[PDB]
């Protein structure tokens, strides 16, 4: 509600969005972050869902692109939605069991910081090890920023993080929809479009499926 | 003031500050059942227990049903699950119900006595040292203590929102159970089938075409 | 089953009564032309008779040696043997309607009593108020218990007139 | 304070600093009332002492090839006789039940009438050990920690058997044989689906 960037040039934006969070373009048509305590939780949520979505999309597209090329390895042409039934060294169940244990420790360590900032910046075992005092929930830094990037224009870097994440979160949503609708991998869906974009729009595809 | 019917006259007994302190107060009491404050307090407790039981039961009918529809589960339909479970149980239904009434009656009596006099179950020396925790909070129907293991009720800036979600989700689950009973008698199928069938042809598959709900049309 | 009675569905007297009833209606249906309005009416009564004898038997009513349905009024026998729609359920249906009328009328008398001329509101009915109470009477049972528990339902003896004794 | 069970959390004030095993863990506020905390303190030590003997004898029998803790009473349920270290014990369940009841009621009655004495002495503390408070404190911390560990161990034994139906040593062998194939997530009980 000032002169900060807007999702719709000329609109009256919500005052609660004041440009303190990265990517504050005043977009809250349903007035969800109007309450400050909800907005505080939603900021971390958006950052967490974005950071996993960014890793996911990378780990979904890179292997497919390598598969198209001559790159050889166990996965090869394994479709992301078919990776679960793939046979690995250990039973899925076992792996999941380990994953939930390992994550219980890290999530509750991250959650402790969020509820009390700077309360989990110390190594439980090697007490001497720790994270620099200056810390905000969602931005642990220290050994999580091993190259010092945070030191430079941190605000621009945080905006690049939120922007790339929102696109990744939308990409994953695409992968889910396009996979269930076109029943094929994303880079295959892109090849179909690049071959004949005009005749390969969701409109025509869904019309044919009707 | 939110109203169940914009423009209608809200009962004065629901506009009183104490009544407005109650979660889900949309000024709805057309029959005037809660005009008496003492009755309004009993009915608020009754609504909370119905809400929390309906939410647990409906979750135990829909969630398993969707998982079975997918395949992750093979649970029988809610209206056939008693027979299936008792078929291979360690006890007949009558013995299982007798044990249920004993254990439920005991905890229901303690909750009852807490309504008659809040904090009474903390009577020192009444429960091998647990009575101290058996005392609820300043709000009847919200015991907390051991019943709030994660201490979410300790955040005063989120208390009201949490109670509104519990009452609204509870009122919805109460209506979803009535719907499960009515739809079972009018269709002869389960709630997940009823949903799929309607979604296939909503304009020809509904309660107006069930041959029961509207015997006049 | 109970009292030595027999299901109307298996009673021979029940069957003979239905035939006897339909034969009277048929002896009369003859003197009339097939489409004649008299004929149509006798046919609809015959259909209604057939449905009654069938509906009563399906309801599991018991029949005495007279071949007529007998009603079981013991709550214990009715519930254990499937005869609760005969007297038990009807009892709670009537009690709800009768209490409805009583509680609404009591609420009306109490409301008009605080007016200028209660007697006038008894000869000329305050329709709007009467309609309001009529709709609010659905929850009378809970209201009656809440009044019984507040001690507001009854009147103090000290305020009620009596003869010298 | 022996430590913080949850780093970054503040200890409940009602928990005394000297209280042995005080890791500031009372999230449900059960020990908030002093009387309640007193009873729970004694009960916790008693539970730990019993469990530390139960775990020991539950592992010993199996390690000595005398069977597992779960199958130890089946002799009574069947027509089998009672054995101990292989040596046969001539007693029916009824005899054992009556003997234990009287023995337990007697000793437990003396302990109960005493008044919550968690740390007696003399007969219960021969070989000195708890004569000096300085040693007593650490020795009381070691007892509670070993007792709590043994209580979690026993529950693990009961849970593992309820899911696999095998003895505690037999499981340790299965897991060591195939850790990624033999674990709680690979039993079809602990983790649903899969
Ligand atoms: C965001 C996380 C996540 C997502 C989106 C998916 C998505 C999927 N997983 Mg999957 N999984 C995920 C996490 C995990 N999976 C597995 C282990 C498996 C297995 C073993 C299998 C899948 C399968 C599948 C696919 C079939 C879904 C299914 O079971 O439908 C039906 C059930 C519901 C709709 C509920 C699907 C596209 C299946 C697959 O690959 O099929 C081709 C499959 O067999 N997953 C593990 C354990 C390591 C996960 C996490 O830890
Ligand atoms: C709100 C609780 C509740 C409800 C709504 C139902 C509903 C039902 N149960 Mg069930 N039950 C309930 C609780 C319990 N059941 C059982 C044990 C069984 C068995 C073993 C069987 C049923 C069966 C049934 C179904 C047949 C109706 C019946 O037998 O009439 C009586 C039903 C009621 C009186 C429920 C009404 C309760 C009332 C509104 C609460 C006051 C039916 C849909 C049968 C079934 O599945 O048929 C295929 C069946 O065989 N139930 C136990 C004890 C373990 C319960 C304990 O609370
Ligand atoms: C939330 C982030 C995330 C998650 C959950 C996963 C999850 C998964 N990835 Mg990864 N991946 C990610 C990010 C992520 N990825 C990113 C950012 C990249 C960029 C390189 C990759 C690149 C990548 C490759 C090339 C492959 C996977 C593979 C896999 C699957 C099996 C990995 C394995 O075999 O054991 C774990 C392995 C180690 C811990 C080492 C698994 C479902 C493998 C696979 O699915 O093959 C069937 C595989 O080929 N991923
Ligand atoms: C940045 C996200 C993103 C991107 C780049 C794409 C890209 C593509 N999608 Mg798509 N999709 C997305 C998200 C996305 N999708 C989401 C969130 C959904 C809903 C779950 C879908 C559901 C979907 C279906 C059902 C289909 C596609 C299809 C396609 C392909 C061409 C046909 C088409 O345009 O359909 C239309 C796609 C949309 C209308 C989604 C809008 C695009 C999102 C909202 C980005 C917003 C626009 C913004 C300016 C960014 C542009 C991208 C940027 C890199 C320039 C194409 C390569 C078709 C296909 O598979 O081809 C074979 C197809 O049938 N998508
Ligand atoms: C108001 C007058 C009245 C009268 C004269 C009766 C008479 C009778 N009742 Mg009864 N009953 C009544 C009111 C009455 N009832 C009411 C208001 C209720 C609602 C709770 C019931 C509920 C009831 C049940 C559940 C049962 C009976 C049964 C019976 C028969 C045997 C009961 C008995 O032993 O002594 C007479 C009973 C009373 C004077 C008062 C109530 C009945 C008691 C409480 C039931 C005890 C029955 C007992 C198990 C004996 C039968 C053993 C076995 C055959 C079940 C008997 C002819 C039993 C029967 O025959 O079922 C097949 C049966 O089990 N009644
Ligand atoms: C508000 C109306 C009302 C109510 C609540 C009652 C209530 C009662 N009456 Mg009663 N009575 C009424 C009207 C009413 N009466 C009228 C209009 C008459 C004149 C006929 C009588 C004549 C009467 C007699 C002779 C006796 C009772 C008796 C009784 C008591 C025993 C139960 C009973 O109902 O017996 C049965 C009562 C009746 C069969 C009378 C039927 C009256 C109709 C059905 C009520 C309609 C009232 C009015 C038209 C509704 C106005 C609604 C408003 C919105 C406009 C009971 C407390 C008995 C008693 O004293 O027991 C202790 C008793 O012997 N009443
Ligand atoms: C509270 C602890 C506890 C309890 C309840 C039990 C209970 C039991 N033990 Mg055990 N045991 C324990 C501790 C315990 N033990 C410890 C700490 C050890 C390590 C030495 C053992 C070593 C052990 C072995 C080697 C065996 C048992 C056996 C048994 C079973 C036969 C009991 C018997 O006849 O003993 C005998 C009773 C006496 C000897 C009385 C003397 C006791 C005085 C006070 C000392 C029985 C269910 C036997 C078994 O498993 O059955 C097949 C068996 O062979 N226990
Ligand atoms: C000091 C505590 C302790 C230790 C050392 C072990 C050790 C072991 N447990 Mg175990 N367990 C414990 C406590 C413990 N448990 C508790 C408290 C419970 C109840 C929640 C269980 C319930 C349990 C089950 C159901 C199973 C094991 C199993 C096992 C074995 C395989 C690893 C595993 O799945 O662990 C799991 C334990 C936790 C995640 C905690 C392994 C030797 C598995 C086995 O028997 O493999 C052969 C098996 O299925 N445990
Ligand atoms: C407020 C008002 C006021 C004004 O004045 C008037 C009026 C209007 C009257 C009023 C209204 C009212 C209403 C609406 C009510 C409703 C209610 C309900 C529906 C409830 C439910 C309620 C419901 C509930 C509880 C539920 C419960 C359930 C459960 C437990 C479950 C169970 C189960 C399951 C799991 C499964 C299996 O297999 C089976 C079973 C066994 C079955
Ligand atoms: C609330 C209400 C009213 C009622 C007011 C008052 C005070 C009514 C008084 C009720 C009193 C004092 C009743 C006293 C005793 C009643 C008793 C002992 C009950 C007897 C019933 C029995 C034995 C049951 C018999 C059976 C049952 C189970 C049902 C059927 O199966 C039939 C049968 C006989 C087998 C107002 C104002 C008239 C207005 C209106 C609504
Ligand atoms: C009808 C069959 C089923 C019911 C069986 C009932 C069995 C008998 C009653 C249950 C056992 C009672 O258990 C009882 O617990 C209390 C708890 O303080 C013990 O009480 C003990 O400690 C307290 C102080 O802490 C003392 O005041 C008490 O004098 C002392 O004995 C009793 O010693 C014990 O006997």
């Amino acid at each position: 509600d000032a002169a900060l960037p807007s999702w719709m040039p000329g609109a009256d934006l919500p005052g609660y969005l004041n440009g303190t969070l990265p990517g504050d373009f005043g977009f809250d048509p349903l007035y969800l972050g109007q309450d400050p305590v909800k907005l505080k939780w939603y900021a971390q949520a958006e950052l967490m869902n974005a950071r996993f979505a960014m890793l996911a999309v990378a780990g979904i597209l890179v292997p497919e692109l390598l598969s198209n090329i001559g790159f050889s390895w166990p996965g090869a042409g394994v479709a992301w939605y078919d990776a679960g039934k793939f046979e690995y060294f250990a039973p899925a169940s076992s792996l999941f069991g380990v994953q939930m244990l390992l994550f219980a420790w890290v999530e509750i360590r991250r959650y402790q910081d969020f509820v009390k900032p700077g309360s989990a910046n110390q190594d439980p075992i090697f007490t001497n090890n720790k994270l620099p005092d200056g810390n905000e929930p969602g931005y642990p830094g220290g050994i999580f920023d091993p190259f010092g990037w945070s030191k430079g224009d941190i605000k621009s870097l945080k905006l690049k993080e939120i922007k790339n994440g929102r696109l990744a979160m939308l990409a994953f949503a695409g992968f889910i929809g396009q996979a269930y609708t076109t029943g094929t991998t994303p880079l295959k869906n892109l090849s179909t479009h690049l071959a004949d974009p005009w005749s390969t729009t969701v409109w025509q595809n869904d019309l044919a499926r009707l | 003031r939110q109203s169940w019917l914009p423009g209608s006259q809200i009962p004065a007994h629901l506009d009183t500050p104490a009544a407005q302190a109650l979660a889900g107060n949309f000024g709805f009491d057309p029959l005037g059942l809660g005009k008496d404050p003492v009755a309004l307090r009993w009915y608020q407790q009754a609504e909370l227990i119905h809400c929390r039981t309906a939410m647990a039961g409906v979750a135990g009918i829909l969630i398993p049903g969707l998982l079975t529809k997918a395949g992750a589960l093979n649970v029988p339909e809610w209206y056939d699950a008693g027979k299936v479970a008792i078929e291979n149980s360690f006890a007949p239904w009558g013995s299982l119900l007798a044990v249920q009434l004993f254990l439920c009656g005991f905890v229901e009596a303690k909750r009852w006595q807490d309504i008659r006099k809040p904090g009474s179950q903390g009577e020192p020396g009444s429960f091998l040292g647990f009575e101290a925790s058996l005392k609820g909070t300043s709000e009847l129907g919200y015991p907390g203590g051991p019943f709030d293991p994660l201490g979410l009720s300790k955040e005063a800036d989120k208390w009201a929102d949490w109670k509104l979600k519990e009452v609204k989700n509870g009122r919805l689950a109460m209506l979803a159970f009535l719907g499960f009973v009515a739809q079972k008698y009018a269709t002869g199928a389960g709630p997940v089938d009823n949903l799929a069938a309607h979604l296939k042809d909503p304009w020809h598959v509904n309660y107006a075409t069930n041959g029961v709900s509207l015997p006049f049309l | 089953d109970i009292a030595g009675l027999t299901p109307c569905s298996e009673s021979k007297a029940y069957a003979k009564l239905e035939k006897k009833e339909l034969k009277t209606l048929e002896k009369r249906l003859k003197q009339y032309e097939a489409d004649s309005a008299p004929a149509v009416a006798l046919k609809a009564t015959m259909e209604r008779t057939k449905a009654r004898f069938a509906n009563y038997a399906k309801a599991g009513l018991l029949c005495g040696n007279d071949g007529l349905p007998h009603l079981i009024a013991d709550p214990g026998l009715a519930l254990k043997y499937g005869h609760a729609g005969e007297v038990f359920i009807p009892t709670f249906g009537f009690l709800y309607v009768a209490g409805y009328i009583g509680y609404v009328g009591r609420q009306y008398l109490i409301a008009v009593k605080g007016e200028a001329k209660p007697t006038d509101k008894e000869i000329i009915i305050d329709v709007p108020l009467a309609t309001k109470l009529a709709w609010q009477g659905a929850g009378w049972p809970l209201a009656a218990v809440q009044e019984l528990q507040r001690g507001t339902l009854l009147e103090k003896e000290e305020n009620i007139t009596v003869s010298p004794r | 304070k022996a430590g913080n069970w949850l780093p970054g959390s503040d200890a409940p004030a009602w928990l005394p600093d000297d209280l042995p095993g005080n890791y500031g863990f009372d999230p449900l506020s059960l020990g908030k009332e002093p009387a309640s905390l007193k009873r729970f303190t004694e009960s916790e030590v008693i539970h730990g002492r019993w469990a530390m003997l139960g775990v020991a004898g539950s592992l010993a029998v199996e390690l000595l090839g005398y069977g597992n803790w779960y199958d130890a009473p089946l002799w009574a349920v069947n027509g089998g006789k009672a054995t101990w270290f292989g040596i046969e014990v001539p007693f029916d369940l009824n005899a054992l039940l009556a003997f234990e009841f009287v023995a337990m009621a007697a000793a437990e009655g003396q302990r109960g009438d005493a008044g919550g004495v968690v740390y007696p002495g003399g007969a219960f503390d021969p070989l000195g050990f708890a004569k000096d408070s300085s040693k007593s404190g650490e020795l009381k911390l070691k007892e509670i920690k070993n007792g709590r560990l043994a209580m979690v161990a026993f529950l693990g034994f009961v849970a593992q058997h309820a899911a696999t139906g095998k003895g505690p040593i037999a499981a340790l062998g299965e897991h060591l044989a195939n850790p990624w194939g033999a674990n709680f997530a690979t039993n079809g009980i602990s983790v649903p689906f899969f």
